[PDB]
């Protein structure tokens, strides 16, 4: 049949109180932290990108044209009048959606 | 840039991310707006922001 | 209109299309969080006949334990962020692989493997991996290596020494990675955490909020075809998305996806028009405060890694920026990168920008050629009883692998 | 080609640099607006208040005042706010007289001889 018979228990939750899988990858690099690591050593998260250094362009979020604007009420944001006439007219089950969808304040 | 040239980009009130036109004979600057990749820096502030040059630096 | 994609092909296969000459012939394993790709390494042939196996990473087991759907078949995937990070799933994913590959006959998987892995890889997930492959698996000898390397390791014009930055675009993450000779410069590398599950993601999202009159008639298996099929990436984005403000050039671009038919019935079997989403989803991995993350994107990160050389050794690698993954097979990604660059190098200097032949397939033929022209070194592989004297964070440091730090894991 | 805002005032916050916050509205739209500190050095400069209709001239910062919306003018003239967006891409013709052109050229500020005959 088949490679193996009798795999053996390589250290998931075999029968703790914890999740059957091994620990998460939040938890290996928390763990992965704890090692003897030198200042120039290629640790899996010191490869993280920057922070981006320009302020970030202002898109529209119903149609992706460049928004010069923001709406008081609803935080959309927008490019032209027909689009402020269509945003007001939204169910607020899609305006928690679009702020959101771009993690803004909306929680 | 000589120390004369920079007292006019100091004149000029420039800052980093201007576009900036320099003549390397008269020793002429001309700040021409803030480069637009800056424009969303605030959403209103009282500059004119003019895309970044289609041409030979 | 859509598509709707395979399943269950029939790639069963006898005790191996084992190759003559010297006696072991290796499996070549492509592991990402959008695909497994997996194939014999077909020694003496110049044209791979097959990277056989092509499916989907994702994988479901009945409620009662009775039956595992690992192959193209709600499902689980063993990654997170293209590393992998499972036991469970990640024997039932390989099983699949070696059934359909071949078994030979004994308790062991019969000869060595080249196995993808993770730009760095967390000491941990090569250790977890090893003691798999190692444990249950049993292969003779093994080596680890980088699915963007190998694809560059294809595309060179020898097996020589070279200088480059790969940017490469999994499903979960996309790396800009600077080579100096042939070693990846693992200091200053650098990632993006997004890659084409999270675009795709976004353009979901985009037209869930769109069409909330049929939420269920979208789906992410859908979204997959509009994003590789029709979406674009721009030449420079806010040029493009002022070209689409206009009606004219709007309507001759918006498309017509029709969803399935059972008013003009467009309200519950919509064309689903999209317009600035076949742009929004591609610019993603170029500018991520689309999707509101803080990082800097693959053209202020190319900037930022590059600028932290010599100006005199600049030169030299970015003489091969190197395309390859899955998001590199957007139409315009070649023509943009080239003016994201243009826009960041000296006055007069020259670059090349060179797209892998294949933007994606190409990790695997590049692990198959590896693999082919490796096969019979010895200091080169993880060979299995090293595996006792060594803890299984270990690796051999050969041309499309990573860094190798001396170092310990301890464990119970 | 130009750029100018104009609307009602709606809303309008300052705190201490300078932080500020600035709202309009037209008869058909509304905007919140962060304020760089080239406007916070403006609006409070002229005296800018909730329920006043402001023309900025965007390029320069200048708050060009209409008097105060019809809907505020209970508690200055008073006007309709302004029609359709808040910012507009104008464009402006205008008109120098050849010598008008050979006057500003004269001196430090030669624009003073048009009008006060020194030409």
């Amino acid at each position: 049949k088949d490679p193996n018979f009798v795999h053996s228990g390589h250290g998931g939750a075999v029968a703790g109180k914890k999740n059957r899988t091994w620990k998460n990858l939040k938890q290996i690099l928390a763990s992965e932290r704890a090692l003897p690591w030198q200042l120039n050593d290629p640790n899996y998260f010191s490869i993280d990108a920057p922070p981006s250094f320009k302020p970030a362009k202002k898109y529209s979020d119903v149609s992706g044209l460049l928004a010069n604007y923001t709406d008081p009420q609803s935080k959309l944001r927008f490019s032209t009048i027909e689009e402020f006439s269509y945003i007001r007219r939204l169910p607020s089950d899609v305006v928690t959606g679009y702020l959101a969808l771009r993690k803004a304040t909306s929680i | 840039l000589d120390p004369s040239i920079f007292e006019s980009l100091q004149k000029e009130r420039v800052e980093a991310g201007d576009v900036i036109y320099i003549e390397a004979n008269s020793g002429a600057v001309k700040r021409q707006g803030r480069c637009d990749t800056y424009a969303t820096e605030f959403d209103l502030e009282a500059e004119e922001y003019v895309p970044l040059p289609k041409g030979d630096v | 209109p859509f598509r709707d994609a395979r399943a269950a092909p029939d790639p069963v296969l006898e005790a191996g299309p084992v190759a003559h000459g010297p006696l072991p012939v290796p499996l070549v394993l492509d592991n990402g969080s959008f695909q497994v790709r997996a194939g014999w390494a077909c020694p003496g042939q110049d044209p791979g006949p097959e990277p056989r196996l092509q499916f989907r990473a994702v994988c479901a087991r009945g409620r009662g334990g009775a039956r595992g759907a690992s192959g193209p078949q709600m499902l689980r995937s063993p990654f997170d962020r293209n590393v992998p990070v499972n036991l469970e799933l990640q024997e039932l994913l390989l099983d699949y692989s070696f059934q359909h590959l071949g078994v030979s006959s004994q308790g062991c998987v019969d000869h060595p493997i080249v196995l993808t892995e993770a730009v760095c890889n967390p000491l941990y997930s090569r250790q977890m991996m090893s003691e798999l492959l190692f444990e249950c698996y049993g292969i003779p000898k093994v080596a680890y290596g980088i699915d963007s390397l190998f694809s560059f390791y294809h595309n060179k014009p020898k097996n020589s020494m070279c200088s480059g930055l790969i940017i490469s675009s999994g499903y979960q993450c996309t790396h800009v990675l600077p080579i100096l000779e042939g070693r990846l410069d693992a200091k200053n590398c650098k990632r993006i955490n997004l890659g084409g599950s999270q675009a795709a993601g976004y353009l979901q999202r985009l037209l869930q909020l769109k069409y909330p009159g049929h939420l269920a008639a979208i789906t992410l298996s859908r979204m997959e075809e509009i994003l590789h099929e029709h979406s674009y990436i721009a030449e420079d984005y806010v040029e493009e998305l002022h070209k689409w403000r206009c009606p004219d050039y709007y309507e001759n671009n918006v498309h017509k996806m029709q969803l399935p038919f059972s008013v003009f019935n467009l309200a519950a079997y919509h064309q689903l028009f999209v317009g600035t989403e076949r742009i929004r989803a591609p610019e993603i991995i170029f500018q991520p405060s689309l999707i509101g993350e803080e990082q800097a994107g693959i053209a202020e990160t190319l900037q930022y890694i590059l600028d932290r050389y010599p100006k005199d050794i600049q030169e030299m690698l970015v003489q091969n920026v190197f395309l390859t993954g899955g998001n590199t097979m957007y139409p315009g990604m070649k023509a943009r990168m080239e003016k994201e660059l243009l826009e960041m190098r000296p006055f007069r200097s020259s670059f090349q920008v060179q797209l892998a032949s294949n933007p994606v397939l190409d990790a695997w033929y590049g692990a198959r050629d590896w693999a082919l022209n490796h096969l019979d070194d010895n200091e080169v592989w993880i060979t299995r009883k090293e595996y006792e004297e060594k803890g299984g964070e270990y690796l051999k440091e050969h041309c499309a692998s990573n860094i190798y730090v001396p170092i310990r894991l301890p464990k119970q | 080609e130009t750029e100018i805002i104009e609307g009602e005032v709606v809303e309008i916050q300052i705190d201490r640099s300078k932080v500020g916050k600035l709202t309009l509205k037209t008869t058909e739209m509304e905007t919140i607006y962060d304020l760089g500190t080239k406007m916070i050095e403006s609006l409070t400069k002229d005296k800018v208040q909730a329920g006043d209709v402001i023309t900025i001239d965007k390029a320069t910062g200048k708050i060009s005042k209409l008097g105060r919306s019809f809907t505020r003018a209970r508690d200055t003239k008073f006007v309709q706010c302004p029609d359709g967006e808040l910012q507009k891409r104008k464009e402006v013709v205008h008109t120098v007289s050849l010598h008008e052109i050979d006057v500003i050229n004269s001196r430090t500020q030669g624009f003073l001889a048009l009008f006060s005959g020194d030409t």
